[PDB]
């Protein structure tokens, strides 16, 4: 094969990306230069894995018993009571609606960061060769794009409760008088306030992408850099490790999404 | 690695999700759970009264 | 050398000038020569070693108590 | 020549100390944690509980410097 | 410079890793669940028999 | 030319810096927190409050030097 | 030229470890004042009127080389 | 070219600081292991079983920077 | 000429570790008078006066650089 | 010339900072198996046998460090 | 001339070290000082005396540093 | 000639970091032993023992970084 | 000639270093120092005969090195 | 020539960090020496028997750098 390692590594990297003016498949030799240019791969695979995700479960929540569960069954009950005890146990206001975000954001994260565990090569080998597509890279969360997006829609919900359960007048005292208190240092106090609101859902995005990019990368390198054979026993350690990184990376994420909500309305 | 139009496109997607498993799943699955919580407890409560 | 009292809420089990102990206290066995710092334990059931002086050992079985 | 290389070094340098940083402060909530998990057994889904709260907070900004020294190395160069 | 045998190497540790997890962590897994079933079987036929 | 990149090495430095800063001082009083929760399993919910509390002031300093770092990264240049 | 980068360095490096002294410092003593206030937690109050005492004069001097940090960027620049 | 040599001078402080921060903090959670495997044998397989939970917590962002080092030495010199 | 930037990178990195020294040494000696004081609050008058009776010989060091890094910087430049 | 002779100085930092990290973790964790050991006389070789498997993880950094250390001053030399 | 920018950076680097060793060789004195105190109330005199008489030692190296630095930048310089 | 006096740098960073992890990871380690022996004199030398053996870890990439500071200075110098 | 400036820097980094280690090592053995005479005044006089006898190894490499740092910056110039 | 001080500076920093590796890890040492003295005060000839048998070996590397340092620094440089 023509390819050299050296831009083997790079041309997994590159994206499928859809450009809003040409509407054409870009390949790793030139990369164009607009904003509009959709990865084409995320957006695919993201939606797949969160209406599979929702067809399971909500396939269960139609025919669900209260007598003894079907063992599926009971591997989803297992799960809402996982989540549900972790929000009863950090969140003591009412609202409906931080349960089922909660649900949502561990889930589909974890599926997420399950999809990089297969084969680095075997859906673009599948891909380039039989379906002869351009390009190829398959895990949504190794992207900052996803991992933004969440962040910033969870800042979002933050100024929603805030707002709602005390209001500007509260919000703006806390802002505004805390750390300090102290009239006389309000600027102070807007200043690392302001910056510690912003500070967590950057952290939030930034924690999830570095950990999923540097083990797919870890995945292109093995599979590009070493000779096959003793690839094999450097690739299952690295992918027996993953595992426990991409679940918890999903719970930290799910946890402090509903410690920052209960913080935020209390 | 840079910024993109996809942010928004994963944006509307995610709330959509939100929206759809909010409704749909959690009700319904707690429900379930509570309900046979529901009836097994209440079988104390046949003793509670059978003893007294 | 160093006066030791063992003594239970029934009787007194030992009295005497002492060299040293080895005691197997609570958390991980000790031993006490003279001068020793003020020390306060718990200990568990088992032989006490004492060293009489001029060197003259004997032994004592507690069944728990506090040093 | 002087675009690319002091680039590299200064990746090379936030993500570095970002591993300092985290895994030594990380370690010593870990250590805190085991310590009170072998006080307390019955404690310990409740500990963990606490250490997962707690922890989410020590890699916040060691995180921010590793997402940027990524983009640094990645995206600019 | 074989993509083939580079993936040959990746079916090796692929297969690898899935007969690990089946021995080692899917019957982990299962057991709970099963634990699960158990308790909710046991919690049932016990609220029937105060019923009588 | 190099008075575009010598900034970022010099914003490797103040945000790497103040990483180790703000998460072995996050790591430090995370530790003595979970002490305390296994001491006082009780009163934990008051402890953590306490927690928020002494920990808001933990960010201040490094926080600026991440705005600052940012700022000479992408303000500056 | 780099004449005026340097200066942007100077102030990340006083910034930086700036950040580093106040952050560690805060750590360890607000990682006591919990100890204290779980062993006592009606002195809570008090603990945490002397907690804000002594940090006043742990910033003080990681606030002066703040100042000089903004002061070499905005005033000399 | 002296390219070369500063990114593989640049690898090299990144996998040193990497492996200083990973050999400590694993080496603070394992002393405190120990601590509590000393005190309550039968529980140090539960223990030995909670311990490489957060181990893998310690280890994360250092395999983060082993993996950039070696893409920075292998792959791009 | 070179001579200015070198000077201000001077004053800059004493300064940063003047405060480093005494926002981690004051840390320290918050630390245990904060003990100190869940332990014996009858006696908080006396440990103030300690306490700042041994903080006037822990800054003497840290303020004489503090005064050379303000002398070079405002006064040579 | 001189490309062969940082090379030394890039596998000087990393051997040394290998060096200090597993000499440091080791330590650590080997001082609190003598107190528990000191404490535990009976115990003495189950806790050898832990404290083998938790230094087998403590080292595997280092030892990637010095690896690649060797691999540069042999191979790339 | 070019003399003059590394007798004042030898000065700034030997003094913000002088600063680091007094600040927190005093800084962890007056903890176990003050751990004493809180202690052992009456002793405080005879602590004071016993103290002041081992910070004396302290001081001996980084006193020769400060009057080193002094002579570097306004005697020499 | 330009190549030989770089490398007495290189030999003395290996060198003097590899003193660095072995004085205070034996240090740290025969401090526990002395805790030990202090609290049973009777036991002293089968302390002794086991203090050898975990030092015989301690040393060893020290003991690395040595030998090869030994060979890289003397030997090709 | 420049041979000035590196051997005035010489000397500002050979007795910055052994103002820390000195400083740092006296300021933990008088710790403990001060610790074991404030649990037991009547022992004072007697550990404070061992404590100079152990703080006259502490200084022997920190005054080795002050005596080579003297010897270059005065006689070596 | 270049060599002279640059050889100068390479003896400098094995003195600078053998005279940290030895002060810190004597202090320490001497620190857990001291509370074992406190501890026993009448076994204090048996505990510094054992201390100067460990304290041979902590010295053993430093006193390697130091010899080395000598050797540069009265020889080659």
């Amino acid at each position: 094969e023509n390819m050299t390692p050296q831009d083997y590594i790079g041309h997994h990297l590159n994206n499928l990306q859809l450009d809003l003016r040409t509407f054409s498949l870009v390949d790793p030799q030139n990369p164009p230069a607009t904003f509009w240019t959709i990865n084409i791969d995320s957006m695919f695979f993201s939606v797949v894995l969160g209406l599979l995700f929702l067809v399971l479960f909500r396939s269960v929540a139609k025919k669900a018993t209260s007598g003894v569960p079907g063992k599926f069954q009971t591997a989803i009950e297992l799960v809402i009571g996982f989540v549900n005890g972790s929000v009863k146990d950090m969140y003591h206001g009412k609202s409906k609606l931080i349960a089922p975000l909660a649900l949502t954001i561990f889930v589909w994260v974890f599926l997420m960061n399950l999809m990089d565990l297969l084969p680095i090569d075997l859906l673009p080998y599948i891909a380039e060769h039989v379906l002869g597509l351009p390009a190829l890279r398959v895990v949504p969360s190794a992207d900052v794009n996803v991992t933004l997006s969440m962040a910033l829609g969870v800042f979002i919900l933050i100024l929603f409760y805030s707002i709602k359960m005390k209001g500007i007048g509260g919000f703006t005292k806390e802002l505004t008088l805390q750390p300090f208190n102290h009239w006389a240092f309000i600027p102070v106090n807007l200043i690392l306030e302001g910056v510690s609101l912003l500070s967590k859902p950057v952290s939030l995005g930034l924690r999830l992408f570095g950990n999923m990019y540097a083990g797919e990368l870890i995945f292109i390198l093995i599979a590009g850099l070493l000779p096959w054979w003793s690839q094999w026993i450097l690739n299952v350690p690295w992918a027996i490790f993953h595992i426990l990184i991409i679940t918890l990376q999903a719970f930290i994420f799910m946890v402090l999404t509903i410690v920052y909500l209960s913080m935020a309305s209390e | 690695m840079n910024l993109n139009a996809t942010i928004l496109g994963q944006a509307i997607a995610f709330v959509l999700f939100v929206l759809f498993a909010m409704k749909y799943v959690w009700p319904p699955l707690m429900a379930a759970i509570e309900k046979r919580q529901k009836e097994i407890a209440d079988g104390l409560a046949s003793a509670e009264r059978a003893h007294k | 050398t160093y006066h030791l009292d063992v003594v239970s809420a029934e009787q007194q089990m030992f009295s005497g000038l002492v060299e040293k102990i080895q005691v197997t206290g609570s958390e991980g066995e000790l031993g006490i020569y003279p001068g020793h710092a003020p020390l306060l334990t718990a200990i568990k059931p088992g032989m006490i070693r004492i060293v009489k002086q001029h060197g003259h050992e004997e032994f004592i079985y507690l069944s728990g108590g506090i040093l | 020549n002087l675009n690319m290389d002091l680039l590299y070094m200064a990746a090379a340098v936030m993500m570095g100390l970002a591993a300092i940083g985290a895994a030594i402060g990380i370690g010593i909530l870990g250590g805190k944690f085991l310590e009170g998990a072998a006080r307390q057994p019955d404690l310990i889904p409740l500990l963990r509980t606490q250490f997962f709260i707690v922890m989410g907070l020590v890699d916040a900004i060691p995180m921010i410097a590793v997402g940027l020294g990524l983009y640094v190395m990645f995206a600019v160069a």
